[PDB]
């Protein structure tokens, strides 16, 4: 109910997250940027081969790959 | 498609052994270019009627088959086994589009259509039937000299006509590369019949493109630059040819390897 | 025998008339087509077109199509373009007589036909700007080894000829001033009753007019934005020579909203 | 991940009410075809005697009550029903 | 007995299904696609290349591929 109205200062609100309904191991972070990136490169596909889309879409693009590195820092088995 | 006949029989024994399948392939092909040749027909007749021969004993079959239906069961080796509708039951749920569904249908669906499934059960039985695989493997006598020394040479320039209109390279390896042990030096390698020297040229010989490549040299210290040099050396010496003409020979192969590069543009 | 029903001016004349009501047209197809390839190409025998059109009928029927642009677009890039190395190509034997389909039938619907139905490698990125060139390893090393050389390269105007018709849609009325003046001359007079006999400047003004609604009606469809509501009142291809319609006695326009700034444009 | 599109499989005999995976539904038919081959309207299994450690027969409880349960397959068992219980 | 009734407005009935008669680390969700792509599988081999055939074939293809791209997870032991 407070995400309904919320959509009409411009605000925007991600999808409900439940770890209920989610892989029992899964991190938050994947999780959540995954559905950052899903709506955030969907805005971007909505524009069609414009010049502004590639601009924003390759330095989108090294966001996720430098953080990337970390992804996998949120614990293991063994240091390597 | 490079060895001449006559070297290849070489130090060899007069009746050689290959498995039935690998044989049953050959008499099928032999007969698919050697029909279209108007004076080779006696060895393409020949052929066609004893791989019916063999067939009966491979596949064990009662009933009769004909050269046509071999070729027709041969053409559809080339399918996926796990394809549905020929060795899986025809009636099971679609797998979740792969990039392999491609491939499973397509096998699928041409073999149900064309209104013509008895090939396909031949195929499966050469597939799927524990006496026909055994036949197989079990390995026949073939004489050394079957086809006479013309006639290989009619079915290696119909290799060359099609894949040179397919205009596909090939791969040559290092000339000293003793692997072969069949000839006696290099002189006498069957890059130089590819390449169109004289007097190592075989009549009717359709060019090709020759890329060049050094995998197993089969020495201990090669580079690609010996292997250019050995090939120059060969030219200018054995052969006789000057030094501007035997370059231009050798740089086409080594262009060859340009030209065909699976680097991106 | 594809290119008839994608560049004919009878069939033109039949559609653009014609109200949007009734479904069934196979009859006046082909009746229009044998007329449009008699003003064509008319060193062909009767039989042979008769055949010949008998089996795009009958070729389409097999895939459980209908005869339509979705339908004959789909023939003519599974005919000619396959991929390859670069990406889509046009094969290297049937590449001469492609070059004969230019002539009539423009590349640029004929290649986002051949995207969607067969995608490229691994749905690798690919935008269109080139007309698609045929692939061979021989000319391709020589090409990139040495570069081409061109001695009559036109510049004014635009790139291509395909462009030019996005560009006279960017200027609707200001196009009928180049044709209006050139329709004073004599020659330009004959010339365009060459193509079409009933061919006049408010026919021109017509069709490009026509031709304008028709991109903004199917963009709405290609957005995924729903219907407009007033699609209903337009039955007859002839209501949209005004770039306004009228559904319940208000005014409808026809002018939609484009993600791309330039909605008019190659890409 | 890999598996499932080597799952889904059809019983192809008989065509019963069950499919996917299951093997009891893959087994009444290779049953069935093997009592009209072996020329017998059932086929009799028997089980030996658990007695010397009971705790083996416990798969065997599960494939009776899971796999055992078509009319043309008769089966007999044996023991000390009190160990079972146990 | 009850989907008895229902097979004798159209109401389709799977299948009862069983946990413990299946293999004791394959989920129900799997097994219940499984029951359920056999009658859709089915349905399309009624039809064979009927008016059509390749419009609900292609998005049900289409569409157990999504769902196997989310399968793995839910088996998956761990992240990765």
């Amino acid at each position: 109910s407070v995400v309904k109205s919320l959509n009409s200062v411009n605000i925007k609100c991600l999808p409900t997250i439940d770890p209920t309904k989610l892989p029992r191991h899964e991190p938050i972070l994947v999780t959540v940027t995954a559905r950052l990136n899903k709506m955030v490169s969907d805005k971007l596909k909505g524009y069609w081969a414009s010049n502004d889309y590639r601009k924003q879409k390759e330095q989108w693009q090294n966001h996720l790959a430098q953080l990337q590195r970390g992804l996998h820092l949120l614990t293991d088995k063994e240091y390597k | 498609i490079g060895i001449t006949p006559s070297i290849w029989k070489r130090s060899l024994p007069l009746s050689l052994s290959m498995t039935k399948e690998t044989r049953l392939l050959d008499l099928v092909f032999i007969w698919r270019e050697l029909r279209s040749h108007p004076e080779l027909l006696r060895y393409a007749s020949d052929a066609a009627i004893e791989a019916v021969r063999l067939a009966h004993k491979v596949f064990s079959l009662e009933e009769e088959v004909s050269i046509t239906t071999l070729d027709q069961v041969f053409e559809m080796r080339g399918l996926l086994a796990e394809s549905e509708g020929l060795l899986s039951e025809l009636n099971e749920p679609l797998k979740p589009k792969s990039l392999w569904l491609e491939e499973y249908e397509r096998a699928r669906e041409l073999v149900k259509t064309t209104g013509m499934k008895r090939p396909l059960k031949l195929y499966k039985q050469w597939l799927t039937s524990d006496n026909v695989r055994k036949q197989r493997a079990e390995y026949v006598e073939v004489a050394l000299e079957y086809l006479p020394d013309e006639a290989v040479v009619a079915l290696q320039q119909a290799v060359m006509a099609k894949m040179a209109d397919r205009n596909i390279a090939i791969e040559c390896p290092p000339t000293s590369n003793t692997r072969i042990s069949q000839y006696r030096n290099v002189s006498e390698h069957h890059i130089f019949r590819w390449m169109g020297l004289p007097g190592e040229a075989i009549e009717g010989d359709v060019p090709m493109s020759i890329c060049l490549g050094s995998d197993d040299p089969g020495i201990f210290a090669a580079d690609l630059k010996s292997e250019f040099y050995h090939l120059f050396v060969v030219l200018t010496r054995k052969f006789g040819l000057s030094p501007a003409d035997a370059l231009r020979k050798v740089a086409e192969v080594n262009e060859n390897g340009r030209i065909y590069r699976f680097h991106d543009v | 025998m594809e290119r008839f029903l994608l560049n004919s001016t009878v069939l033109l004349y039949r559609l653009s008339t014609v109200s949007l009501d009734e479904v069934s047209l196979d009859e006046r197809v082909e009746s229009s087509v044998f007329l449009a390839q008699y003003e064509q190409a008319r060193s062909l025998p009767d039989h042979v077109a008769k055949s010949a059109w008998s089996y795009l009928v009958q070729q389409i029927k097999q895939r459980n199509m209908k005869l339509g642009p979705v339908a004959i677009l789909r023939l003519i890039a599974e005919k000619f373009i396959k991929n390859e190395k670069g990406g889509p190509k046009i094969d290297l034997p049937m590449f001469s007589e492609w070059q004969t389909l230019m002539s009539r039938v423009s590349c640029l619907p004929i290649i986002a036909c051949h995207q969607v139905f067969n995608p490229g490698p691994a749905s690798q990125e690919y935008s269109f700007r080139w007309p698609l060139y045929p692939y061979h390893p021989t000319v391709e090393d020589y090409i990139t080894r040495e570069c081409l050389h061109e001695t009559h390269q036109h510049l004014n105007g635009s790139t291509s000829a395909e462009e030019c018709w996005l560009d006279a849609l960017k200027h609707p009325e200001a196009c009928l001033r180049d044709f209006e003046k050139g329709w004073a001359s004599q020659e330009m007079k004959q010339l365009c009753a060459q193509i079409d006999p009933s061919l006049t400047p408010r026919i021109f003004k017509d069709r490009l007019q026509i031709a304008c609604n028709i991109r903004e009606i199917l963009c709405r469809v290609a957005q995924g934005v729903e219907l407009p509501e007033w699609i209903a009142s337009m039955q007859n291809p002839q209501q949209l020579a005004n770039s306004t319609i009228l559904h319940n006695g208000r005014e409808y326009g026809f002018a939609t909203v484009w993600p791309i700034d330039d909605k008019y444009s190659q890409e | 991940p890999e598996y499932f599109s080597d799952a889904l499989k059809l019983d192809a005999q008989l065509d019963y009410s069950i499919g996917g995976q299951d093997l009891s539904e893959i087994f009444e038919e290779l049953v069935k075809r093997a009592c009209e081959i072996l020329d017998c309207k059932a086929i009799l299994i028997t089980f030996d005697d658990i007695d010397t450690q009971f705790d083996a027969g416990w798969d065997v409880l599960e494939s009776i009550r899971k796999f055992f349960n078509s009319r043309k397959l008769v089966v007999v068992a044996t023991g000390d029903l009190r160990l079972y219980s146990q």
